[PDB]
């Protein structure tokens, strides 16, 4: 579900969660770093009992993307 | 969810505050001072079954040269050389002694007969000698009472024009050692709060914040030393100064910590927006248990002590362990009974953000390579192994104490004019079933004298064939003067006087000993004494059993540590191998300490450790460093629920900052004990500001989060998981 995406997020960026939008880009649009998107991505997977590889999460650089990839795998 | 136990310490904060405000008058009212207690009731340092001291009990009983194994030695020192001036002087000295039945049981006079003055003469004939056998043990409080009571009839005796008199021995360094431990409590509790203050000054920004927690320590640390003194004024139990001067330390100390706990878990409930009772619960939560944890395995690590032989280690045991859990229900009430009523006045608000980026960056490396660190950091804390083997325990106890100290004054004497080993002499007495007053028996004594003389290290053999220590009938009337103080007086036993070359407290010096076990009993072998029991007793005599007892027994107390503190994490956390990383990890650390403190002392600053150090540190190392990693595990339990790298991560974002506060605190306020006159007490205090700084910075920080990313699961076994 794209909301409990979106409050992890805001939590981790520091962000509210209605400034960040589906586009957005966690790096450049959104102001993260190496370290950032790597706790991203291992609270996505821990939040909904999910793994991604290295190949993945260099790929996953925008919300909308994590949102297809844990949708796809639910 | 409100624990009942937080709520009524709620209800009755202030009353609370009150009790222990009430007992803290109550004690040092009472009661004398901790310190006072001490010397009234210190403990013999020489173990009741070592064979060294119970053949120094044998050699003075035969020879009625009374029964304690405290000697000590009357110095003449002079700018010329000790004319017939100086005899009269000493034989004035040596009958006020021979008096005082209470103090002086017996003087072996040897410099009053011309027969033997030569042999105790020093060689430039400037300075002279003399025993003395006090009554009571080393260190006990009717020595130092021996001690001070020879010294004023030294002093009281107005010496010759350039005549200076000293008093020396095992005895009077063991009591001015002790006086030196009191004298310095003052500066080492002074110097640590100011430090501490500084510290949590700059940590807090509040001024008003830090009173109150020194505050609360300083309750902490009365009713704990107030206490300890009840027991010890009472004769419950044994006291020495390194008990005295440990304890307080540890309690300033750990009272710090569990103060810094109580107020860092609350200030973070504040930043997350809780309510002032909702913020005290939280807190109550999330520390109350481990602090309970924590407070029960220095409590319970330090009674490991109590199994140590050596009356040094035995003596830390229920002090320290009574101690600290006074400090820890003083820590558990008071604590949050304080921090309630501060609240109820708006003081413990946080003056500044409690940042969290700096860990949480930290806390994602680790746990997303946890293996990459876990080498780096594993390998960096056995690197401190590379110290073990050059390191060489040290046993001089002089050179740990200052060099003004009357004791060492007097060796200073010593050394101005005799080789080192004249004031540290062995006694070598062997017993048979018959009277030795024959030219027979007298040959085979002179066999026996003749090869300990060239046994390795020796350098004076005196015997009643040997008066003067060099080679030379003993029925002559001087002679039987002689023979009055070499043999016993109607027995079947004899004696000899062992002097070493080279101070017989090196190793070294302490393997001659079997040396001289072996030639004699050689020696004896093959003549009709063969059969006659040896006793040997002396400085070196009584280190061997402190070598093998102090190195055997630090297995016990260690060993004993780690199934007692793991044993209390267990039962904390209730899982398996959450308690063995608690404490794995700690033990795998004391190398890096290890290799710290022997690198600062033994090659930096030059001074060997003392034997003491390894075995009063280790059991500090092995429980503070484990409460430490208690406190992070704990959070571990309460954040997981999001998953376990995401509890580690932010786990380690809330205690990260408040570790290392502690961390800090807990490492300065023991190595502030370097201050101290003892020595000994320095390198112990030392020792563990090492250890303790690198079990903060790497152990708590790297391995524990680490190695709990990489097992997953099994981390909380058998406990279920999401």
């Amino acid at each position: 579900i794209e909301e409990r995406v979106k409050k992890i997020i805001g939590e981790q960026l520091g962000v509210k969660q209605e400034e960040v939008t589906n586009n957005a880009s966690f790096v450049e649009d959104l102001g993260a770093d190496s370290l950032d998107t790597v706790e991203l991505v291992m609270a996505l997977e821990e939040e909904f009992d999910t793994e991604i590889p290295d190949e993945e999460a260099e790929k996953i650089t925008t919300v909308q993307a994590a949102i297809d990839y844990i949708n796809g795998h639910q | 969810e409100k624990p009942f136990i937080a709520r009524m310490i709620h209800a009755f904060a202030v009353p609370i505050i009150l009790g222990w405000l009430a007992v803290c008058v109550v004690v040092t009212v009472f009661v004398p001072s901790l310190e006072a207690v001490g010397q009234e009731r210190s403990v013999s340092l020489s173990p009741k079954d070592a064979p060294s001291f119970e053949a120094m009990g044998r050699i003075g009983m035969v020879f009625k040269e009374g029964d304690s194994d405290s000697f000590a030695m009357v110095i003449i020192e002079g700018n010329q050389p000790l004319g017939d001036a100086a005899h009269k002087y000493y034989d004035g000295l040596v009958a006020q002694l021979r008096a005082d039945k209470k103090h002086v049981q017996s003087v072996q006079d040897l410099w009053g007969d011309p027969l033997t003055a030569a042999g105790v003469q020093s060689n430039d004939g400037k300075a002279a000698y003399v025993q003395l056998s006090l009554a009571g043990n080393q260190g006990t409080p009717l020595a130092n009472e021996s001690v001070e009571a020879v010294r004023s009839i030294v002093e009281s005796t107005p010496a010759p024009p350039g005549i200076k008199a000293y008093v020396t021995g095992p005895s009077a360094l063991a009591a001015d050692m002790h006086h030196s431990g009191d004298r310095s409590m003052a500066r080492i509790t002074m110097v640590t709060v100011a430090v501490i203050f500084i510290m949590l000054l700059l940590v807090y920004r509040s001024i008003i914040t830090v009173v109150l927690l020194l505050i609360t320590v300083g309750v902490e640390l009365t009713a704990a030393r107030g206490v300890v003194a009840v027991l010890g004024h009472s004769g419950a139990i044994g006291l020495t100064t390194f008990a005295v001067s440990l304890l307080t330390s540890l309690a300033i100390a750990a009272g710090t910590d569990y103060g810094i706990f109580i107020i860092g878990r609350y200030q973070e409930a504040r930043q997350a927006g809780e309510d002032k009772e909702a913020a005290y619960y939280t807190m109550y939560r999330g520390t109350a248990h481990v602090i309970l944890g924590s407070g029960l395995t220095i409590a319970g690590a330090t009674f490991c002590l109590s199994f140590a032989r050596m009356p040094y280690f035995q003596t830390l045991g229920i002090p320290c362990a009574v101690g600290m859990l006074v400090a820890v229900a003083v820590a558990l009430t008071l604590g949050p009974a304080v921090l309630h009523v501060g609240s109820r006045f708006g003081l413990f608000d946080p003056k500044r953000l409690l940042k969290v980026r700096g860990w949480r960056r930290v806390g994602t490396v680790v746990v997303r390579w946890p293996l990459p660190v876990l080498v780096a950091t594993c390998a960096i804390a056995l690197v401190g192994l590379l110290a073990l083997p050059g390191y060489k325990t040290s046993y001089n106890d002089r050179d740990y104490l200052p060099d003004f100290i009357p004791a060492n004054q007097g060796y200073a004497a010593a050394d101005r004019h005799f080789s080192q080993a004249r004031m540290k002499p062995e006694i070598l007495m062997i017993e048979s079933d018959h009277d030795m007053r024959n030219p027979a028996d007298f040959l085979v004594l002179d066999k026996l004298a003749k090869g300990i003389f060239r046994v390795p290290g020796i350098s004076r053999v005196q015997a009643i064939t040997r008066p003067e220590g060099t080679t030379m009938v003993f029925k002559n009337k001087d002679f039987q003067r002689a023979m009055k103080s070499f043999l016993s007086s109607d027995g079947h036993a004899a004696r000899f006087i062992i002097l070493h070359r080279g101070d017989p407290q090196s190793p070294e010096g302490i393997k001659s000993i079997d040396a001289i076990r072996t030639a004699a009993e050689e020696s004896l072998k093959g003549t009709p004494l063969e059969d006659a029991k040896i006793y040997l007793a002396g400085t070196a005599a009584v280190f061997h059993d402190i070598s093998e007892g102090a190195q055997w027994d630090l297995l016990i107390a260690a060993i004993s540590s780690l199934c007692l503190i793991f044993i209390i994490m267990l039962i904390i956390t209730r899982a398996f191998i959450a308690a063995a990383v608690i404490v794995g990890t700690v033990a795998l650390s004391l190398g890096a300490s290890f290799g710290l403190s022997v690198l600062l002392w033994q090659h930096i600053l030059a001074i060997h450790l003392h034997w003491l150090v390894l075995a009063m540190s280790v059991i500090v190392l092995l429980a503070v460093g484990s409460d430490y990693n208690l406190l992070l595990v704990s959070r571990f339990k309460q954040e997981i629920g999001a998953g376990l790298k995401t509890g580690i991560i932010r786990s380690m974002g809330g205690t990260g900052k408040v570790v290392t506060n502690a961390g800090l605190v807990f490492a300065v306020t023991m190595a502030s004990m370097a201050v101290s006159d003892l020595r000994v007490i320095g390198q112990v205090g030392t020792t563990i500001g090492l250890g303790l700084l690198f079990d903060t910075l790497i152990v708590r920080s790297f391995m524990t989060p680490s190695i709990a990313a990489l097992l997953g699961r099994w981390f909380w076994w058998p406990l279920r998981v999401r």
